[PDB]
DNA sequence: GGAGTAATCCCCTTGGCGGTTAAAACGCGGGGGACAGCGCGTACGTGCGTTTAAGCGGTGCTAGAGCTGTCTACGACCAATTGAGCGGCCTCGGCACCGGGATTCTCCAGGG
DNA sequence: CCCTGGAGAATCCCGGTGCCGAGGCCGCTCAATTGGTCGTAGACAGCTCTAGCACCGCTTAAACGCACGTACGCGCTGTCCCCCGCGTTTTAACCGCCAAGGGGATTACTCC
C-alpha cells in the first residue's frame, strides 16, 4: 500500500478513502495525518464493542460531520443502543440509567423511541 | 506455513538500479545484487544465531537492528 | 529549574542519577556530569535551527523524513563522526552518469 | 512520560518563536541524541585508567576526538 | 507510436524515481525473504511492529550503495550498466568475509 | 624492515609532526611502526587495485584503479 | 621513497607494467595517511599528564574505531 | 476466616477466507549498451658506469622517567521540605500533491 | 547530409478547506536541597638514570643516467546483444471476518 502512498496525502487522487474496519483498527497512528470530512459505519450492531481499539482510533478523529449507517439497532441492552449516539457524537452524559433500567418496559421502549425520534 | 521468493522483479529491481544511477541494463544487473543481499544477510544472521546459540537466549527490543547492522557494515536511522 | 546553571534546560534529576551512576567511570571528580546535557542542548539547538529552516521552506511547515535525510547527509562533521549510517523513509542521493546518459 | 520536547521548544523560542516541526524528526532526535550520549560515555570511560589519574577532561577528550 | 531513444526516456525514469520519498522497492516479497531468513533457523520471534520497515530500509541502504559502487566500477570499465564483475569488485574490497 | 630506509621516513615524520606541538619527542620506540603500517595499507591497496586491473582486462592499473582500491576498502 | 624503491614496488607490480602509474599515485596519500595517524597519536597522548609521547597513553588510541 | 475446589471472564490465540494491489514478468524495437583486437607509439623496461647517506660504534652526562614518605584536595551516605515539568488535552497557525495554466524533454522526417 | 516544424509526453507557482500539530497550561509529587558524617584519588618532595647524542669516523645501499628498445591505452571498428520503455498481466502480503477451547486469574461457595 506504500507504493500508492507517494502522491496520496493531500489531493483528490482518492475522492474518498474507503477504509474498512481493516485499516482503522491497526493504524490509528498512521490515520492521524490527513483530514477526513465524513465518518460512517455499516450495520453497527456488531460494533457494539465500546472498549475496542477502533473506538480509540475513531474518537480522536476531529471530524466536522460524523454519520452512522446502522442496519438494525437492537431491541434490548440499552447500552449498545445508545452506543450509536455515542459514536455519532460523544456529547451525551455517560449515565443512561436515569431513562430506564431500574426505575413496566412499555414506557421504557416508548422513551427509547422518543429519544431516537430526532435521530 | 512458510513462503519463499519468486525472482525480485523486472520493475522494482529496475527502480533499484534507477536510484543506483542506471538507465539501460546489462544481463548482470537484476539477479546478482539480490545474491549479494542474500550473502550479506546470511552472514549477519550467521553471526546472530552464533550469538544466540552460544548462550541460548532470545533478543531484546527494536534497538538491536541499528547496532547489529552497524557491526555488519550498513546501519540505519529513522526513529 | 534544576538545569539553568549554565544555560541548560533539559531535565537534570534522572540525568544526574544516570551520569553519576554511568557505570563507566569510578567518580566524575570535578567534574562535568552536566556536559553530556550541554552537548545535548547544543545538538538540540542545531537540530532546531536546521529543522525550522527546512520545514519553513519547500512551501510547507512540516519536516518530511526526506528533509532530515538530506540534512544528515549534508553535514561533514557528522559524516566523519559515524559515516556508516543511513536515514529511512526517504531515498538515496539522486545520480546519473554522463556515460550512462545518452 | 518524561519529554525533552518542552526544553527543546524553549531553546527554539531562544532561536525561533513560531516554527513547527514534525514528530519523526523528534524520534530521530531521540535516537541520535541517545546514541551520542552512549558513544560519549563509552569514549571517556577508561581514559582515567590510561594512567593512574582516575572528571571534566574525560568528556572533553571524548568530544575532542569524536569531532 | 512515439517511441524515442532508450536512455533518455530511461533518463526521465531516473528523474522520476530519484525525486521524492517514493518507495522504489515493490518489495513485500522482500519482507517474505526477510521472514524466510529469520525463521530459517529459529522461531517465536515476537518482534515490534514497524521493525520490518527499518530492516528493509537497511537492506535498501546496503543494496543501493552496492548499486552506486557497481556503477562507479562499471564506468571505470568500458561498460556503463551494472555488471556482476563490478559488483565483485565492490564487495570483495569491502571485506565481505 | 624498512624498504624505504629508516632515516628518510624518520626525517619526513619529524618534519610533518613538528608543526603540531613544540618540542615533541619520541622514545626509543615509535620509529619503524609508522612506515610498517603505511606499507601495510599500501600493500592492501595494491592487492585491491590488482584485482580491479584483473577485472579491467589490463594488467596496468591506473589512477582510477587505485582510487577504487582505496575508496572501497572501507574509507 | 625514491625512484629505486618505487622500482622494486613495480617489480612486484603486476609484471611491472604498472610502474609509472604507481610511481605517480602511491605518493599522493602517503603524507595524508601519515598526517592522520600522527594526529590520532597526538590526540591520544594529549591526556597523559606527561610532557612527551609515551606508549602508556597510546595503547587504546583507536579504541573507538578499532 | 483465609484458603481449597471449582464455576467464571475472557481474550487470545491454531487456523482458514473476503478484499486487495501491486510483483514479477512478458513483450516487442532498436539503438544504445557489450566487450574486445588492433595502431602504434608512447609507455614503460632495464641493467651497469657514477656518488651522499644510513644506520650506525669509539667518552659523559644527558631531556624525560620511574621513583617511596605522608599526606592536600574532595565526592558520596542519610533525614523533613519542596519546586520542574511532568500526568493529561488538544488549541489557532498553517498545512498538503495534483488542478487553473503548459513550457518544457526527446525524436523524427522534410525544409534547406 | 545540417536545421528544424511538428509530433509525442508531464508536473511546477499556491490551494482542497477542514484538521496536524507541539508541548503550553491545571497544579502536584518525588528525588534535588541543607541538617548534621566521612576517609579516599592526586600528589609535592625526592635521585640518579636508559641508551646514546654532541665529537670522530664510517662502507657500501640505495639513488642517479643511457642507450636504446620493445611492447599495449584508448578508441576505431567490429558485430552483437539485448534488455529496457512502459503498457499489460498475472504471482502476491496485510488486515478484518468467522466460530471455538486453554487457561491465567478470580472469586462463588465452602470448610476444617
Ligand atoms: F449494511 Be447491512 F447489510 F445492514
Amino acid at each position: 500500500r506504500k507504493e500508492k502512498r507517494k502522491g496520496w496525502n493531500k489531493p483528490d487522487a482518492f475522492h474518498v478513502c474507503i477504509v474498512s474496519y481493516q485499516l482503522v483498527v491497526q493504524d490509528q497512528h498512521s490515520f492521524k495525518r490527513k483530514r477526513w470530512q465524513y465518518m460512517v459505519l455499516d450495520e453497527a450492531h456488531n460494533i457494539k464493542n465500546f472498549r475496542s481499539t477502533r473506538w480509540q482510533a475513531l474518537l480522536n478523529f476531529n471530524t466536522q460531520r460524523r454519520l452512522l449507517l446502522t442496519g438494525t439497532p437492537l431491541q434490548n441492552n440499552l447500552a449498545e443502543l445508545w452506543s450509536l449516539l455515542y459514536f455519532l457524537m460523544p456529547q451525551t452524559v455517560i449515565d443512561g440509567k436515569k431513562v430506564s433500567g431500574f426505575a413496566e418496559t412499555k414506557k421504557t421502549v416508548a422513551k427509547l423511541h422518543q429519544v431516537l425520534r430526532p435521530y | 506455513l512458510r513462503d519463499n521468493i519468486q525472482g525480485i522483479t523486472k520493475p522494482a529491481i529496475r527502480r533499484l538500479a534507477r536510484r543506483g544511477g542506471v538507465k539501460r541494463i546489462s544481463g548482470l544487473i537484476y539477479e546478482e545484487v539480490r545474491a549479494v543481499l542474500k550473502s550479506f544477510l546470511e552472514s549477519v544472521i550467521r553471526d546472530s544465531v552464533t550469538y544466540t546459540e552460544h548462550a541460548k537466549r532470545k533478543t531484546v527490543t527494536s534497538l538491536d537492528v541499528v547496532y547489529a547492522l552497524k557491526r555488519q557494515g550498513r546501519t540505519l536511522y529513522g526513529f | 529549574s534544576r538545569s539553568a546553571k549554565a544555560g541548560l534546560t533539559f531535565p537534570v534529576g534522572r540525568v544526574h542519577r544516570l551520569l553519576r551512576r554511568g557505570n563507566y567511570a569510578q567518580r566524575i571528580g570535578s567534574g562535568a556530569p552536566v556536559y553530556l546535557t550541554a552537548v545535548l542542548e547544543y545538538l538540540a539547538a542545531e537540530i532546531l535551527e536546521l529543522a525550522g529552516n527546512a520545514a519553513r521552506d519547500n512551501k510547507k511547515t512540516r519536516i518530511i523524513p526526506r528533509h532530515l535525510q538530506l540534512a544528515i547527509r549534508n553535514d561533514d562533521e557528522l559524516n566523519k563522526l559515524l559515516g556508516n549510517v543511513t536515514i529511512a523513509q526517504g531515498g538515496v542521493l539522486p545520480n546519473i552518469h554522463q556515460n550512462l546518459l545518452p | 512520560k518524561e519529554t525533552y520536547s518542552s526544553y527543546i521548544y524553549k531553546v527554539l523560542k531562544q532561536t525561533h518563536p513560531d516554527t513547527g516541526i514534525s514528530q519523526k524528526s523528534m524520534s530521530i532526535l531521540n535516537s541520535f541524541v541517545n546514541d551520542i550520549f552512549e558513544r560519549i560515555a563509552t569514549e571517556a570511560s577508561k581514559l582515567a585508567a590510561y594512567n593512574k589519574k582516575s572528571s571534566a577532561r574525560e568528556i572533553q577528550t571524548a568530544v575532542r576526538l569524536i569531532l | 507510436p512515439h517511441r524515442y531513444k532508450p536512455g533518455t526516456v530511461a533518463l526521465r525514469e531516473i528523474r522520476r524515481f530519484q525525486k521524492s520519498t517514493e518507495l522504489l522497492i515493490r518489495k513485500l516479497p522482500f519482507q517474505r525473504l526477510v521472514r524466510e531468513i529469520a525463521q530459517d533457523f529459529k522461531t517465536d520471534l515476537r518482534f515490534q511492529s514497524s521493525a520490518i520497515g527499518a530492516l528493509q530500509e537497511s537492506v535498501e541502504a546496503y543494496l543501493v550503495s552496492l548499486f552506486e559502487d557497481t556503477n562507479l566500477a562499471a564506468i571505470h570499465a568500458k561498460r556503463v550498466t551494472i555488471q556482476k564483475k563490478e559488483i565483485k569488485l565492490a564487495r570483495r574490497l569491502r571485506g565481505e568475509r
